[PDB]
């Protein structure tokens, strides 16, 4: 039963979200994910235009972290917008195997 | 000339491997 | 209706007679227009002497060139007439000789085969011939793999008796190949009781055995030993190199052999063609199509009067040749042990199905009865085979194959490239497990 | 048990029905889409759509679908030619249901993920090869070229740089542009009629859009002559013959049984056939020739199959050519006619008795008729068939336009200009 | 499923192995003579 609360919580996921840096170094959430099996079927299904895209802010990524300059913060990326692009390939792989998994119990 | 049993060839792909015809 | 369980009961039954001289009678009526008329003989090379090797198949040929009544190319400008398919064929412990026809002329069909089973135009215009063109197809018959290395497989478990030779015979008998030598075996093995006649169509039983009429049919074996070996053919220029690898199994008549008829059909096959892709069930056709082990491969049963032969035949790159071999022994032995009765029951369906399956068709119905006859006698227990089918146990399977895989001698067939393949010590150690 | 019962919908689909006492227990799915309906850059779809029967339904993850056939014990299949694609499923009598269910989720409810279609692209070759084996194999597909333009030239493989060529959604079309409830048709075999009758019309209803018939192949002939390395050139000659579903068809299918040998005994060259005959006296060492019978629906060819050596090619072709000429002079032999009649009446009935192939009787009848027609009535017409016919039947193959395919090495390998 | 197949008295085997094997090794508790050993 949350409402007004709900509205709340959104605050400190916006504050939470704005206490970790790679907000403003430019990634966004999906990059971040430590990698794992389902992620790596994933990476596959990927499209190229994300995927560059996604190589490329990587690569830049990498190199501003060797020379200690966080992004200007301008140009940080925006609580407003994130990308969810993985997870909807993502759910197929966890789905897929589950049965997999399952349907091999019995 | 083969048709032979039949009109012109075939092909099928299921499981067990192939096959072909006249 | 088609019901599985009625399904079994309504069907035409098996039909018998016999004559006096040994021949038999039988059929079933399939209400059918057709009529596939046929005789089964059990002369087999094992019967052979080594002369008599490959003479039967010589004379397998000879029939047709003409006969006693109906001199060369006489024969067959009947049978074309009526626009009825012919063949015969012939087998180590079986001949067949056959005929699919329309059920009217049928009064011409047996008393002209008739005739060819003894009757017969021995002229050596025609043997000469015969003499070249098996020798023709003898050096040809390198073309094709797969029947090669089973001549050498048989050869290899066999040696020692009549059972492991050529079914063609050696080259140079088929030269110095005399007719006479054939009126023997002529008169020797196609005496009855040896004979042995069938049919099925529209043909009522005793309306065959009416016209079974009045023509004629007529008037030595042993246990073969098993040899733990190897045999090897090294030729590495070829592309890819066959593989065969057995051990030995009950005869005909025995119980276990239906045990284990499932097992084969559990482990199944894999080839490169399929749409299965890798989520199939059988573990090697998940593999063998994951990691294109091999290029293909499928699991044979033969079982002899006295005996059965069970295993593979698998074809792999000459780089790939070990690790199918390490897959495929993981199977046999970890059905041995740990094997559960759910995969059984998938294996259970298949062979339902592929035992129901066959036996659609004039011919095969009609093709059943004769070696059924010389296996089982008259024995076409079809609903039974399903009780049968109902027998078999997980313990059972386990039970059975702890027979005849865990700890045994297996026998080596190969073909080149063939190098790869490991020595036997190896094999040999790598059929127990050491509980891996 | 009860006879063949064959029902028209709405949708005009013909829902075909039996019943069996048999437990085996089959179903069959006929559509009128052959190679003729690829276009230029659809080409080799239906031979790639044809491989895209295990793939993922929309119904059900594709996994699921494979292991559950096995388990069950039931098995599929799937076949098409230059027409017709049928898709089959077979297993017992019982549990047809299951099954049977997941033959509408594969052609009702497609799913091509681009993942998913890519590793389908390695596979045509091996596949596409294997074919090739036989000669006789890759010399006809060159030949309906040779004959047409346009519909029937369309290979029933893939031109390779077409590989790569071939996305889901040209698929995607493909499946809804040429599937309709007007031209599927489903055939039950050993399944009630009720039963089939109910889940059809549910499901199957869909459209519309269908079924392009632009194709009229518009035979035109030629020659093509490839030069390869075989010992034995093979080769054939093609005057166009006429359409499925006539006297003349029947004509030259019994033209064929005339000179037309397939052995009816083992290893017997078949003597009642002429044309080996009056060929082998005059010629030489081991050959063959058959003579060639095909037709589709706006039409067909009739031909024959040369396998000769490399000097003997033409006398082969020339001497069986002109002992085909032969015939067209007025040359006519009654009982072999009647024989032939014999043979074809057997060879049909032989060729029908078996159930799987009748399967296919079936409905081969159904896209073309719709209707079920008793072999006897066949039996009949076959008897229909005057002498003259045939005899002018063969005639027209000599009077009109040829067409001719070769291959091996050519040196000794004439032109139709030498005929 | 879980179905432990003839593992189960497999294993009943293997733990009685060692356990003797470290019964043959030396260990504490005696082992009433039971054939001779030494007093």
């Amino acid at each position: 039963a949350v409402s007004a609360s709900s509205r709340w919580l959104e605050g400190i996921r916006k504050w939470y979200y704005n206490a970790a840096g790679f907000n403003k170094l430019g990634l966004m959430r999906d990059d971040t994910i430590h990698e794992n099996d389902d992620v790596k079927e994933a990476i596959r299904r990927l499209p190229e235009n994300l995927y560059n895209d996604r190589v490329f802010r990587i690569k830049r990524a990498l190199d501003l972290s060797m020379r200690q300059q966080i992004l200007p913060k301008e140009q940080w990326t925006k609580y407003e917008e994130d990308k969810s692009y993985l997870e909807p390939y993502l759910k197929e792989v966890i789905r897929e195997r589950k049965e997999r998994e399952e349907w091999a119990k019995k | 000339g083969q048709a032979a049993g039949r009109p012109l060839v075939a092909s099928v792909s299921l499981n067990v491997p192939a096959s072909v015809r006249y | 209706t088609a019901t599985y369980a009625q399904a079994l009961q309504s069907v035409p039954e098996t039909q018998v007679s016999q004559l006096d001289n040994g021949l038999r009678v039988a059929s079933e009526q399939s209400s059918q227009p057709t009529c596939t008329v046929g005789v089964w003989i059990d002369a087999g090379s094992r019967y052979e002497s080594e002369k008599n090797n490959g003479a039967g198949y010589f004379v397998e040929h000879l029939a047709f060139k003409g006969t006693k009544n109906r001199p060369g190319n006489a024969l067959e400008k009947e049978v074309e007439s009526m626009g009825a398919h012919l063949n015969a064929y012939s087998t180590r412990e079986h001949t067949a000789y056959y005929i699919k026809a329309l059920s009217k002329d049928l009064p011409k069909a047996v008393e002209l085969l008739a005739d060819i089973v003894q009757n017969c135009s021995l002229e050596d215009s025609q043997i000469e011939k015969e003499r070249d063109v098996i020798l023709q197809e003898l050096q040809e018959n390198d073309t094709s793999m797969r029947d090669v290395v089973f001549n050498y497989l048989h050869a290899t478990a066999f040696q020692g008796t009549p059972l492991a030779q050529s079914v063609e015979g050696p080259s140079e008998n088929v030269r110095k190949l005399s007719r006479a030598d054939l009126t023997e075996y002529l008169s020797r093995h196609y005496k009855a009781p040896r004979m042995v006649l069938a049919a099925a169509g529209g043909l009522e039983h005793r309306q065959l055995l009416d016209l079974a009429q009045k023509h004629f049919s007529g008037l030595t074996l042993s246990p073969c030993r098993f040899t733990g070996s190897q045999i090897c053919h090294r030729e590495d220029g070829l592309p890819l190199a066959h593989v065969a690898i057995a051990v030995e199994g009950p005869g005909w008549a025995h119980p276990d052999n239906v045990a284990l008829q499932v097992a084969n059909a559990i482990i199944g096959h894999y080839d490169c063609t399929y749409g299965g892709g890798a989520h199939l069930s059988s573990p090697l056709a998940s593999i063998a199509a994951t990691n294109k082990l091999c290029q293909s491969f499928q699991t044979f049963n033969i079982c002899y009067a006295d005996t059965g032969l069970l295993g593979a035949h698998f074809v792999c790159d000459h780089m790939s040749i070990d690790d199918m071999m390490f897959v495929l022994q993981g199977q046999w032995m970890r059905l041995c042990t740990s094997a559960t009765e759910s995969e059984v029951l998938r294996g259970k369906n298949l062979l339902r199905n592929a035992l129901v399956s066959h036996l659609d068709g004039t011919t095969p119905v009609c093709e059943d009865i004769g070696r059924s006859l010389l296996t089982y006698g008259r024995r076409i227990p079809l609903a039974e085979w399903e009780s049968r089918i109902a027998e078999v146990d997980a313990r059972v399977v386990r039970e059975v194959c702890s027979k005849y895989f865990y700890d045994q001698c297996p026998a080596v067939a190969g073909f080149g490239p063939i190098e790869q393949l490991p020595d036997y010590n190896r094999i040999r150690s790598g059929m127990f497990w050491l509980r891996f | 048990p009860q006879d063949l019962e064959f029902t028209r919908l709405p949708n005009g689909l013909v829902i075909a029905s039996l019943e069996n006492y048999a437990p085996a227990s089959r179903i069959g799915l006929f559509i009128k889409a052959g190679s003729r309906y690829e276009n230029s850059n659809n080409l080799g779809t239906s031979h790639l759509l044809r491989l895209a029967s295990s793939l993922t339904t929309k119904g059900a993850s594709s996994f699921k679908i494979t292991r559950g056939i096995e388990a069950v014990g039931g098995k599929l299949s799937v076949t098409s030619t230059r027409e017709n694609m049928a898709y089959t499923v077979e297993c017992l009598r019982d549990d047809v249901d299951i099954l049977m269910e997941f033959l509408l989720n594969v052609t009702t409810a497609p799913e091509f993920r681009r993942w998913e279609v890519a590793a389908l692209q390695p596979q045509l070759r091996i596949d596409k090869a294997v074919a090739l084996q036989n000669p006789q194999a890759h010399v006809i597909e060159n030949l309906h070229a040779a004959a047409y333009r346009n519909a029937l030239a369309n290979s029933l493989y893939c031109p390779d740089y077409r590989i790569g060529k071939v996305t889901p959604v040209e698929l995607h079309d493909y499946v809804q542009n040429h599937f309709t409830s007007a031209r599927m048709a489903l055939i039950g075999l050993g399944v009630s009629h009720p039963v089939l009758k109910q889940v059809a019309e549910q499901f199957l209803n869909i459209r519309g859009g269908l079924g392009l018939s632009g194709a009229k192949a518009k035979y035109h002939g030629g020659e093509i002559r490839e030069q390869n390395g075989d010992s034995l050139v093979h080769a054939a000659l093609v005057a166009e013959s006429a359409a499925i579903g006539s006297a003349e068809a029947n004509a030259f299918s019994v033209l064929q049984h005339v000179l037309g040998a397939g052995p009816h005994v083992k290893r017997g060259s078949n003597a009642t056939s002429s044309l080996y005959q009056a060929v082998a006296k005059g010629v030489h060492q081991p050959f063959d020739v058959s003579a060639f019978n095909a037709s589709y629906s706006d039409s067909g060819l009739f031909g024959f199959y040369t396998i000769s050596q490399a000097a003997s090619a033409g006398d082969v072709i020339k001497a069986a050519y002109n002992q085909v000429k032969t015939i067209a002079q007025g040359n006519l032999s009654n009982p072999d006619v009647q024989a032939a009649k014999n043979k074809l009446k057997a060879g049909y009935l032989m060729s029908v008795e078996s159930s799987e192939g009748f399967l296919d009787e079936v409905g081969s009848q159904a896209l073309a008729a719709g209707s079920y027609t008793p072999p006897s009535t066949v039996l009949q017409q076959i008897d229909a068939v005057a002498d003259a016919d045939v005899i002018n039947a063969a005639k027209k193959f000599v009077s009109g336009r040829k067409s001719m395919a070769a291959s091996g090495n050519l040196g000794h390998t004439p032109f139709i200009d030498e005929l | 499923r879980q179905l432990a197949r003839n593992w189960v008295p497999t294993a009943s085997l293997w733990g009685a192995v060692g356990a003797v094997g470290l019964v043959w090794a030396t260990d504490w508790r005696l082992i009433l003579d039971w054939v001779p050993y030494i007093n």
